[PDB]
């Protein structure tokens, strides 16, 4: 009955990845003034499964690999790390209901980056590897702030529990006392998940250009279920909707679509802006967001004491 | 008999997925590069037949060659076209891939793709209109929809 | 992170053209210079076309003139449109290539339907432009250009004053304008850096000493001011084209030297003279007086000339061609010191290169 | 007659700094291209449904070749070969000969279809409009030499598209 | 326990499909290929800068691994000690990051 | 035109409402048509377990209230 | 003194912005008048049990019943 | 509220197809539901249809037969199946069909 419950997670996660890469299809259609994809099925919903059954028939690139064992656990990794994320995610209620569900999550996007680095060293290219260090380079980097905003956020919630943060934005939205935060915070998880204008992977060989198709494939949903994980994460941090605890699926529709639109920004987001040069984003880490971070943290410090608004531990 | 059934239904299927993602590399070479991004851009829209915009060489599933191919750029083509896992399809576009064209006589162009690569499409032009680059495409389409992989299998 | 030295092997498009063009008569090598600069094909059809006028000392009529301008400009306003589109493409603003591309596409369908070619037309000739215009075309040239200054707004208003857009362009690609001069750069490569030329002021040609408009100059020489140049020009280009469609005149479009231009079908299914002289114009050719020629144009990616030697027959004993892309890639190793990896892809969409014409 | 581009000091009151230093810190233009990108979204798209829906196209346009007939079953083809003169990639082979009742007429009529740069200069050359570049983009081929068309394949292109090729002449010939 | 079920589940789930991706296109037969980089045969050039901002991720890691225990700390009944040394635990994060700064660390990766 | 996009947004969206309403759901058909108990805190665990206890039926989601004394 | 933050404001404001709220991070709890009221909170919150005293005879103050009026009250945090 | 003219111009569509199967006909065949003046039928069951109020590019188009020369056109559907007297009219090469 709780292996229902794990399939009744993990299953609709591969199909709203697979659905995702048709949202993002069509929505950068029709941005970029044309349509999307709507040949393959009515309305194009028959393009993901079409491309899905396209790459895992393709060939094998067949590389040589420095290691055969990382080569297989890079991908291994990314998907089980992909899927790990959203087990305490409350929505109303999480899947397992943990008392530190947001350093669990924080801890599981750290350990992401043996993907790309097992990935990078895995590929007998030394171009493959430079890239995938600076892959690696980035996430780090930006996992600083999304650490250090989290804390500060979370210094208003009082536990690191994840169920708590709905019981906390019941008067208000959290993006309206941290909104320097939600922005800082949103910009942050947009460069965590290698994507527009951060996406230096695709500008001028990503770290696993070495892979088969069907890797590949795997990669890239794992990639996109960090994408709506992360997006979701943010909703329940920063838009925490109503919950009425008979009424579970008024959160789950209200959340839905506050995630849905969140996702639909970072299609968006790709489809306005051209990309930073690398220093470029290692200077709007390190000398723009980071300052800017260490002075909301000394704020979200002290601004319950000078208020008298430290919440509950329990 | 029942398995021969089983083997066309699957090969439905797999041109079927084959042909509705085809997703191409492009050789920008010449000026029929500028017709195959006219054949990218809002009025044609390759994209809405699931012909994606500029996929990478390593995943790519055919080759547009689209310009002149000099015989500086010969060992390029190949080496690109043999990177390229199968199945792998070449589209020659226009009268240089196709033929030589209008530096046929030169001695610095390949006459024609085709002594390079397998081709399978021959779009004609100089250069060859979006819309006619797009008839290319489908045609390459239904050249994969009558594809008989696993029913040649099965009776081999 | 630094580039310490750019070497840019060309050659791949190298298709022997120039070479190809000894063979050929002016009419048969007149298709070459479509292929060339092969977003600007009117544009070196006229420069071509005015080097061998200028050699056979005979002038095209004034609605040829009206015509080579006003496609000129419409011929510039494609080119800028692939320039900025595809220099943002590289860099990552992927979707004013989309958006630009359908008033591309709409351009496209103008050549179409004055010559029946979407890119090579072939309708600029030696003599003036090979067929009359169609009824109906300069009011959809009108109902475009009407139309034109928006999508340029809406171009400018995502790129120009986009923070990421500047931190690409604003201290890259720094030309001095003794550098400038030094390095044989020509057009926005120039004028990016101060420099207050431009040949279709300077040296007039067909009729632009009777259409008005503006030169826009930069003040670093960067890749930001090479931008809006080309968006400024593109702004300049809407002018002359109106003005274009306002003072286009009444008359013939060749030449009415028939010995150089072909006479009408009609008169050649009627007359001796004119059938000899379409026979000869189509077999042979006209005969060039001697002489070298160096014509250039102000094309859109800079000057591009014409070095065109006749030996007094119907083919050209030399015709070699300068290209502003030739130049432009010489001097993109000294634009580069200094830079990164991701600023030479934006030294090589600020100038606006094309490896037809660098090659031939 | 010049303008200058980006030269422009600005204002250091502390209404502009301020304003700049709002733009810097809320991210106005970056919010301005994403209301671009948006207007865009609800936009009608310029995207045509081909094949069933066809791009615009002219009676100028210049496609597959044809050879044309009289209005009495005659071919128009008078064998002088000046379109394999004027014929700038040389695509044009032509051999002629006197055939039964004396006529000019062609027993080689080759157009390389791959060396052709589709320019046109055969059908204006032509002085009884035999060759002509008609109206069809959608003849691609799976084999290279498909795309090699002799005499007998550019008369039956001829045949098969009179009924649109001498409309187009009808409405162009004017300009001829 | 539900917690080890739903790690087995991910992993075997994951395990599953790189198994399928790496095994369906090996039932085809396509061809053996021969198939005979940027760099040529260069050996890896060591860059001083993508060590020096992985170790200041290290080291500011470690500094927010310090400011971890915030939101349970603020629960405590000594608040005056425990604001001043919150607020110096994030004044020596920034003080490193100032002199990360200053003396040029920052650079070229900023 | 852009209403061709929320096809696929239903979907998606679709696919997304079931985690959250599934585990609702199960929750409430796995606790007596309630919810499920939070145990963070060692006191709330102990609660709990004195329930299972003191059901009698060794579940603590079976609830006893006065007529389980005199 | 006044130039020179113009200046920053006009070249740095990211770091001006920062300076700005990390100084009144610094000086606005001791500025406060809620600030009492944090750790009368904290000290009010009963995360032990109230071990009993045992009555000697003297304790006026320690009561015998929660009800009782002598000792601690919280009608200044329901009131607030 | 004009949402309620869109969706019963949906409906018409649907109406305007004779009904949801021929509805599903031309949505799987042509990848696009919107009904237009039948301007004519060649000898092959090609139709042909305009909509002047369609922006230029979708105000003409063609429903392609079913069959044609013997070969199952159903889904395979080709730019080369119109005849060249129509192909005048659908390549806006003149206003009259
Ligand atoms: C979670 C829900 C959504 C959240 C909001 C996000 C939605 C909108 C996203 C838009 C698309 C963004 C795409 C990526 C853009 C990346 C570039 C970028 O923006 O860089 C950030 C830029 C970087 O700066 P820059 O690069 O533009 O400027 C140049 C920088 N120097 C000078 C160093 C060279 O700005 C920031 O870092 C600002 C971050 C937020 C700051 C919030 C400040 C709050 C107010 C403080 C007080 C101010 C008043 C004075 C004191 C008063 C005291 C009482
Ligand atoms: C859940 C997401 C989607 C999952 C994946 C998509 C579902 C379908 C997966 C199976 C697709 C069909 C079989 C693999 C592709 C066959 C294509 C191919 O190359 O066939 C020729 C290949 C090879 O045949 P061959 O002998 O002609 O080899 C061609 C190469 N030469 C001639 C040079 C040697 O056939 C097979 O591999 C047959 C294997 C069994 C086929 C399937 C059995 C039933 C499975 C259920
Ligand atoms: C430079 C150091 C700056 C901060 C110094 C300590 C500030 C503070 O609040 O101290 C009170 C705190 C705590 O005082 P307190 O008054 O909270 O103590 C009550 C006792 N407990 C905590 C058990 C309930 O520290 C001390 O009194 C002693 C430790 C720090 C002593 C000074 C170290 C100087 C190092 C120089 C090298
Ligand atoms: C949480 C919900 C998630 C939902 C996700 C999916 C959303 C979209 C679902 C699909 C929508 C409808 C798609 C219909 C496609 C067209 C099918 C069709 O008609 O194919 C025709 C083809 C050939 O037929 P033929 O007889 O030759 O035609 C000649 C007629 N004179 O015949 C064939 O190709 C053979 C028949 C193939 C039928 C395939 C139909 C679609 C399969 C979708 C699978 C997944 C559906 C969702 C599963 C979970 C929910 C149940
Ligand atoms: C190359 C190898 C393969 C790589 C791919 C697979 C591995 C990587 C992805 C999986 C990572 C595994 C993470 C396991 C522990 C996660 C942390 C954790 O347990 O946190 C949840 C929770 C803490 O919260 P709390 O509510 O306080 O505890 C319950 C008290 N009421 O604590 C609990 O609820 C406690 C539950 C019981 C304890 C669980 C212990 C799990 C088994 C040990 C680790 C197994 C994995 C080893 C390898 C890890 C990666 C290197
Ligand atoms: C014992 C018998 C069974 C044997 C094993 C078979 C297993 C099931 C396989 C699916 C059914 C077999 C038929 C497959 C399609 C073949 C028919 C076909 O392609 O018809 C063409 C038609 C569209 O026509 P077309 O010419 O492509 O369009 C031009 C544009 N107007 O195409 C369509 O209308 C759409 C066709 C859709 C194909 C089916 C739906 C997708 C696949 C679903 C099953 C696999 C899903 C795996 C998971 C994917 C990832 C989530
Ligand atoms: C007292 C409270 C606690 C203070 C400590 C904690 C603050 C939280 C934020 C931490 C920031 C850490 C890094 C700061 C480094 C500052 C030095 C610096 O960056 O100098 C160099 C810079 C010129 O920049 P450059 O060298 O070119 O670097 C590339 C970017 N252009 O030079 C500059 O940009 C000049 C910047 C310095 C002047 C800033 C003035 C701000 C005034 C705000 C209002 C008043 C605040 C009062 C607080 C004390 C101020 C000293
Ligand atoms: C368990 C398998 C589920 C299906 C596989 C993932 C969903 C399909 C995504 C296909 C896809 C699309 C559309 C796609 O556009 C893309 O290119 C950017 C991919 O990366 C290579 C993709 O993988
Ligand atoms: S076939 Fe012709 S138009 Fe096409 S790229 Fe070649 S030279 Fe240019
Ligand atoms: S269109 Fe031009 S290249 Fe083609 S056959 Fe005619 S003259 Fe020769
Ligand atoms: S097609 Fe015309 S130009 Fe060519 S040989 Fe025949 S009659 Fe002469």
């Amino acid at each position: 009955m709780f292996m229902i419950n794990v399939l009744t997670l993990i299953i609709p996660i591969l199909l709203a990845v697979a659905f995702l890469t048709l949202v993002e299809r069509k929505v950068l259609g029709y941005m970029q003034f044309r349509k999307g994809p709507n040949v393959v099925g009515p309305y194009g919903l028959l393009q993901p499964i079409a491309d899905a059954i396209k790459l895992f028939i393709k060939e094998p690139l067949r590389p040589a690999t420095s290691s055969i064992s990382m080569f297989i656990l890079a991908p291994i990794l990314a998907l089980t790390l992909a899927l790990t994320m959203w087990i305490p995610l409350p929505m109303p209620y999480p899947l397992i209901n943990m008392n530190l569900g947001v350093l669990f999550m924080l801890a599981m996007s750290s350990l992401a980056v043996y993907s790309i680095l097992w990935s990078g060293w895995a590929s007998n290219s030394k171009y493959a590897l430079i890239g995938a260090l600076r892959a690696v380079a980035q996430t780090i980097s930006y996992e600083v702030t999304l650490a250090i905003i989290l804390l500060s956020v979370l210094l208003m919630n009082g536990s690191f529990t994840l169920s708590t943060l709905i019981i906390t934005q019941e008067q208000v939205w959290l993006i309206f006392p941290a909104w320097p935060l939600a922005m800082m915070w949103f910009i942050s998880t947009l460069a965590e998940t290698n994507r527009a204008p951060f996406d230096l992977t695709e500008g001028e060989s990503g770290f696993n250009v070495e892979y088969a198709a069907g890797p590949f494939a795997l990669f890239f949903m794992a990639e996109y279920a960090n994408i709506i994980m992360m997006n979701i994460f943010t909703t329940t941090l920063f838009l925490g909707a109503f919950h009425n605890p008979y009424m579970p699926e008024l959160y789950t529709i209200n959340f839905t679509i506050k995630s849905l639109l969140l996702s639909i920004t970072f299609l968006w987001i790709r489809a306005s802006y051209p990309r930073f040069r690398y220093d470029q984003l290692m200077h709007l880490l390190w000398k723009n967001f980071l300052p800017l971070t260490l002075a909301l943290c000394m704020w979200h410090v002290s601004l319950p004491i000078l208020l008298s608004s430290i919440p509950p531990q329990t | 008999s029942r398995g021969e059934y089983v083997v066309a239904k699957l090969d439905d299927l797999i041109n079927w997925a084959r042909r509705s993602s085809l997703w191409p590399m492009t050789f920008g070479l010449a000026c029929c590069a500028v017709e195959m991004m006219h054949m990218a851009a809002p009025r044609y829209d390759m994209d809405r037949f699931g012909v994606v915009f500029r996929a990478s060489p390593r995943q790519s599933d055919v080759m547009i060659v689209a310009g002149t191919l000099t015989n500086k750029m010969a060992p390029a083509l190949r080496k690109v076209y043999d990177q390229m896992p199968e199945p792998r399809y070449v589209v020659s576009m226009g009268s240089c891939a196709n033929g030589g064209g209008y530096y046929h006589y030169s001695y610095s162009v390949v006459r024609g793709c085709d002594r390079i690569v397998p081709v399978d499409i021959y779009v004609p032009g100089c250069p060859p209109t979006a819309e006619a680059l797009l008839y290319g495409i489908l045609q390459l389409q239904k050249k994969i929809k009558r594809e008989k992989r696993l029913r040649i299998w099965y009776r081999r | 992170e630094m580039v310490r030295k750019c070497d840019p092997h060309i050659g791949l498009l190298h298709r022997g053209t120039e070479k190809l063009i000894e063979y050929k008569t002016y009419l048969q090598a007149l298709p070459y210079f479509d292929r060339l600069d092969y977003v600007s094909m009117m544009c070196n059809e006229q420069a071509y076309s005015l080097a061998v006028e200028k050699l056979l000392n005979i002038q095209p009529p004034p609605r040829a003139q009206w015509i080579r301008v006003l496609f000129g400009e419409i011929t510039r306003l494609l080119n800028h449109i692939m320039a900025v589109t595809t220099h943002a493409l590289d860099i990552g603003a992927m979707t004013p290539f989309f958006w630009m591309f359908e008033e591309r596409e709409k351009m496209f369908e103008f050549y179409e339907r004055v010559s029946g070619a979407r890119m090579h037309a072939a309708y600029v000739r030696p003599g003036g432009v090979h067929q009359d215009l169609p009824l109906g075309l300069m009011d959809d040239i009108y109902e475009f250009s009407k139309n034109f200054s928006l999508r340029i707004d809406e171009l400018e208003e995502m790129l120009t004053n986009n923070r990421i857009w500047r931190n690409r362009t604003v201290d890259i690609g720094v030309v001095t304008a003794e550098d400038a001069l030094n390095y044989g750069f020509s057009g926005v490569m120039l004028r990016g850096s101060g420099i207050q030329w431009d040949l279709r002021k300077t040296q007039p040609y067909d009729v632009y000493d009777q259409v008005e408009f503006d030169v826009p100059i930069g003040s670093r020489g960067d890749c930001y001011d090479r931008y809006l140049c080309r968006v400024e020009e593109m702004r300049q280009s809407i002018r002359i084209i109106s003005q274009c469609l306002n003072k286009m005149p009444p008359g013939e479009i060749k030449v009415d030297d028939a010995k150089v231009s072909p006479p009408k079908r009609a008169e050649m299914k009627t007359s001796m003279e004119s059938l000899i002289h379409h026979f000869k114009l189509y077999t042979e050719g006209y005969q060039v007086p001697p002489g070298a020629t160096y014509t250039a144009i102000e094309a859109p990616k800079g000057e591009f000339g014409v070095y065109l030697v006749s030996d007094g027959s119907s083919r050209p004993y030399r015709c070699k061609i300068k290209a502003p892309g030739f130049a432009h890639l010489a001097g993109l190793d000294k634009m580069s010191k200094g830079h990164m990896l991701a600023d030479v892809v934006a030294i090589i969409g600020t100038q606006d290169i094309v490896f037809g014409e660098v090659d031939r | 007659t010049y303008k200058y581009v980006n030269l422009r000091e600005p204002s250091m009151d502390m209404k502009s700094v301020t304003d700049r230093a709002a733009q810097t810190l809320l991210w106005t233009e970056l919010i301005r291209g994403l209301g671009m990108t948006l207007s865009y979204l609800f936009r009608e798209p310029a995207t045509i449904n081909y094949p069933f829906e066809k791009g615009p196209l002219s009676p100028r346009f210049r496609g597959e070749h044809a050879l044309r007939r009289y209005p009495s079953g005659e071919e128009r083809c008078i064998a002088c070969k000046l379109c394999e003169a004027v014929c700038p990639a040389q695509a044009i082979t032509i051999e002629a000969e006197p055939r039964a009742d004396g006529s000019r007429r062609t027993t080689r009529y080759d157009i390389d279809m791959t060396k052709c740069i589709y320019c046109g200069f055969c059908q204006e050359a032509c002085p009884v409009d035999a060759i002509v570049e008609g109206p069809n983009f959608e003849f691609s081929t799976e084999t290279h030499e498909e795309l090699l068309y002799n005499k007998e394949k550019l008369l039956n292109n001829g045949d098969k598209w009179e009924a649109e090729i001498a409309a187009n002449i009808q409405a162009d010939y004017l300009y001829r | 326990m539900n917690l080890m079920i739903t790690l087995l589940t991910n992993f075997t789930l994951a395990t599953l499909l790189v198994t399928i991706a790496f095994w369906l296109p090996q039932l085809n037969v396509y061809s053996e290929k021969t198939s005979p980089d940027p760099m040529g045969s260069a050996r890896l050039p060591f860059s001083m800068k993508f060590f020096l901002v992985a170790i200041t991720f290290l080291l500011f890691d470690l500094e927010i691994a310090l400011l971890l225990p915030l939101p349970w700390a603020s629960q405590t009944t000594n608040l005056n000690t425990m604001l001043t040394m919150a607020l110096l635990l994030i004044f020596l994060l920034a003080v490193s990051l100032a002199y990360e700064w200053t003396q040029k660390g920052l650079e070229w990766t900023e | 035109m852009w209403f061709e996009v929320l096809p696929g947004i239903a979907v998606m969206g679709v696919c997304l409402f079931i985690p959250g309403m599934a585990t609702a759901r199960i929750h409430r058909f796995s606790n007596g048509g309630r919810e499920k108990r939070v145990a963070h805190y060692s006191y709330q665990w102990y609660l709990m377990e004195r329930d299972r206890r003191v059901s009698g039926v060794n579940r603590y989601y079976v609830s006893k209230g006065l007529e389980n004394i005199d | 003194v006044a130039a020179f933050l113009k200046n920053v404001w006009a070249k740095e404001p990211v770091l001006v912005a920062s300076f700005a709220i990390a100084g009144l991070a610094v000086i606005l709890p001791t500025l406060s008048p809620y600030t009492k009221y944090s750790l009368m909170i904290n000290r009010a919150t009963p995360y032990n049990y109230p071990v009993p005293l045992r009555d000697d005879g003297n304790m006026p103050d320690v009561p015998s019943h929660p009800q009782d009026p002598q000792g601690p009250s919280l009608e200044w945090l329901k009131r607030l | 509220m004009e949402l309620l003219q869109v969706l019963k111009r949906g409906l018409q569509q649907v109406s305007g197809h004779g009904g949801l199967r021929g509805y599903l006909r031309v949505l799987f065949r042509a990848n696009d539901v919107r009904v237009g003046t039948l301007v004519g039928e060649d000898k092959y069951g090609n139709k042909y249809y305009e909509d002047n109020k369609q922006f230029f590019g979708r105000h003409r188009w063609v429903i392609y037969t079913t069959e044609m020369n013997g070969k199952n056109t159903f889904w395979d559907v080709d730019g080369s199946m119109v005849p060249p007297e129509w192909h005048r009219w659908l390549h806006c090469m003149t206003d009259d069909p």
